[PDB]
């Protein structure tokens, strides 16, 4: 098992959309779940959604219910969330979780990723 | 030769007005027959004819035991699964064939009746398994899969997920997903007493 | 939506002392989802207890967990000088998944 590796801090402008992605490698994907989660600076986490990759089937709060989309890939093994309508208050950092799941799955999220930034910038 | 001179159906399986979803795939038991494979040579241009330990030239020439034919319905180029001896998603928790196979593999690529253009949730097929399957094995109940140490009381929730899951078929996929009616057809040669033979006087 | 209250705001035991906290929910809740999460300053959480009474792998023994119902509690036997950290507890029973406020423990 290895920390999913996450993608590069981004620098956006409000009206427009961002997406992020979440690469798992060293443990069997093809059972696991992954959700995701954003925490401004100082503050308490937050959720969005989660999704199970090997039915596609997702979930969300009911706040972010029509701006967000998490979707999967199975060839490259990645998970990626689209967010839409970005504003002030969306500028955070992300963290993608799994549960390490071999031949059996571990009943928790024990697997982090190392989190990227978004900053909703106008300058 | 034997006497026999009736007809058996080679008409209610190849034309059905529906095939059984993979899962849960229908037998057919065929005997007492004056067998003729010549109707079914042409029958639409094959996608796929093996028949895996007899020349298929040759098959009204035989006496044959138990001929035993199933059928089912594929996704589309996943038919390649169905040869004896390799391994794959359908090939381990749906349909299964022995090491050692006597029998054909005709699939025929039907667009036209299982493609509805709107919505088709009929034809599922089992995703998640404890075990692989074992040679011709049906599996069909319907349980809460638990991918985990924790006890489930029937509900979806964490690591508690359903099996099943629907094709959805339409015109528009291309080749890569597009329905796809399968028959196979196993026959034993003769240890016991024929039942099934070619015509001939 | 389930809403979990965690206790005490803010802890300040020294070093070698014994350390509690509490995170009382709303409505009752499966015992077999309940988590409790570190996160230390810039850095990523790490889980320590799931399902309320089990470890995670490669964790010290100092921390216990306990509680079922609407009461659950964590306790630290010896406080390290490396157990000074945000401790969050979220529970994953029925959606939506919600988290903890925090509570901080220092020196």
């Amino acid at each position: 098992q290895m920390q999913l590796v996450q993608s590069g801090p981004e620098v956006k402008k409000p009206g427009t959309s961002v997406k992020v992605s979440c690469k798992a490698s060293g443990f069997r994907f093809s059972i696991s779940a992954v959700q995701w989660v954003r925490q401004a600076r100082g503050q308490r986490l937050e959720w969005i959604g989660w999704i199970v990759v090997g039915s596609g089937d997702t979930n969300y709060a009911q706040k972010f219910q029509e701006r967000v989309t998490i979707t999967r890939d199975m060839s490259t093994s990645t998970a990626y969330m689209e967010l839409s309508s970005l504003r002030f208050e969306d500028t955070a950092v992300y963290y993608c979780a799994a549960p390490y799941c071999g031949g059996d799955c571990s009943d928790g999220f024990d697997i982090w990723g190392q989190g990227t930034m978004v900053t909703v910038s106008s300058a | 030769f034997p006497n026999i001179t009736n007809l058996c159906p080679f008409d209610e399986v190849f034309n059905a007005t529906r095939f059984a979803s993979v899962y849960a795939w229908n037998r057919k038991r065929i005997s007492n027959c004056v067998a003729d494979y010549s109707v079914l040579y042409n029958l639409a241009p094959f996608f796929t004819f093996k028949c895996y330990g007899v020349s298929p030239t040759k098959l009204n020439d035989l006496c044959f035991t138990n001929v035993y034919a199933d059928s089912f319905v594929i996704r589309g180029d996943e038919v390649r699964q169905i040869a004896p001896g390799q391994t794959g998603n359908i090939a381990d928790y749906n349909y299964k064939l022995p090491d050692d196979f006597t029998g054909c593999v005709i699939a025929w690529n039907s667009n036209k009746l299982d493609s509805k253009v709107s919505g088709n949730y009929n034809y599922l097929y089992r995703l998640f398994r404890k075990s692989n399957l074992k040679p011709f094995e049906r599996d069909i109940s319907t349980e809460i899969y638990q991918a985990g140490n924790k006890p489930c009381n029937g509900v979806a929730g964490f690591n508690c997920y359903f099996p099943l899951r629907s094709y959805s078929f339409r015109p528009t996929y291309g080749v890569g997903h597009q329905p796809y009616r399968v028959v196979v057809l196993s026959f034993e040669l003769l240890h016991a007493p024929a039942t099934v033979c070619g015509p001939k006087k | 939506e389930i809403v979990l209250t965690q206790s005490p705001g803010t802890l300040s035991l020294s070093p070698g002392e014994r350390a509690t906290l509490s995170c009382r929910a709303s409505q009752s809740v499966s015992s077999s989802y309940l988590a409790w999460y570190q996160q230390k300053p810039g850095q990523a959480p790490r889980l320590l207890i799931y399902g309320a009474s089990s470890r995670a792998t490669g964790i010290p023994d100092r921390f216990s967990g306990s509680g079922s119902g609407t009461d659950f509690t964590l306790t630290i036997s010896r406080l390290e000088p490396e157990d000074f950290a945000v401790y969050y507890c979220q529970q994953y029973g029925n959606s939506p998944w919600t988290f903890g406020q925090g509570t901080k423990v220092e020196i």
